[PDB]
C-alpha cells in the first residue's frame, strides 16, 4: 500500500544467535543419531 | 548542576557527561559526544576565543 | 575511545532463555545420551 517502498532483507538479531544453538542442538542430535 | 538548579534543588553532574543530555534533546544520540569528546572541546575552546 | 568507561557485565534477556532451556535440553540430552 505504501508508495516508494523497496525490497531488502531485515537482519534478525535473534535467528543467528538461535541458529548458533541450532548449530549445537542439531549437531548434538547428529552426535547421537550416527553412533 | 546542568539545568536542574532552576527547577528545584541544585544537583551536581559532570560537565563532560552533561552534553549527552543536551545532544540527546537535539535529536542526536549520545554516542557522538564521547567519541568526539576531544574534538568537540577544541571547537568550543576556539569559538569562545 | 570513550573516556571514563568502566568494566561491568550486562544480563541479556536471552541468558535465561539458554540457562533454563539448554541445560534442561542438556539434561534431556543426558536423559537421552546416557541410556
Ligand atoms: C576491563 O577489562 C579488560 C579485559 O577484561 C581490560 O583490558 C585489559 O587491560 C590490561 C591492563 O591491565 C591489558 O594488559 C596489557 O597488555 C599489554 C599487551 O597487550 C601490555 O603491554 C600491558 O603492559 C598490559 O599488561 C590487556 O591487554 C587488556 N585486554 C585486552 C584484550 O587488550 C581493561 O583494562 C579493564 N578496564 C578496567 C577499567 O577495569
Ligand atoms: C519486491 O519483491 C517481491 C518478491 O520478491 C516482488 O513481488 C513480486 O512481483 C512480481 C512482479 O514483477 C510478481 O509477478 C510476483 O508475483 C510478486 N511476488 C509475490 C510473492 O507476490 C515485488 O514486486 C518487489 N518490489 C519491488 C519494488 O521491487
Ligand atoms: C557428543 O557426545 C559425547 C557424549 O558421548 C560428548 O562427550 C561430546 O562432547 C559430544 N560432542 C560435542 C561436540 O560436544
Ligand atoms: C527422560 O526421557 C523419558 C523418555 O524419553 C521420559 O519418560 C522421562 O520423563 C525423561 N526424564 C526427564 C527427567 O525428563
Amino acid at each position: 500500500v505504501v508508495i516508494g517502498i523497496v525490497n531488502n532483507t531485515v537482519y534478525d538479531p535473534l535467528q543467528p544467535e538461535l541458529d548458533s544453538f541450532k548449530e549445537e542442538l542439531d549437531k548434538y542430535f547428529k552426535n547421537h543419531t550416527s553412533p | 548542576s546542568g539545568w536542574t538548579f532552576g527547577a528545584g534543588a541544585a544537583l551536581q553532574i559532570p560537565f563532560a557527561m552533561q552534553m549527552a543530555y543536551r545532544f540527546n534533546g537535539i535529536g542526536v544520540t549520545q554516542n557522538v559526544l564521547y567519541e568526539n569528546q576531544k574534538l568537540i572541546a577544541n571547537q568550543f575552546n576556539s569559538a569562545i576565543g
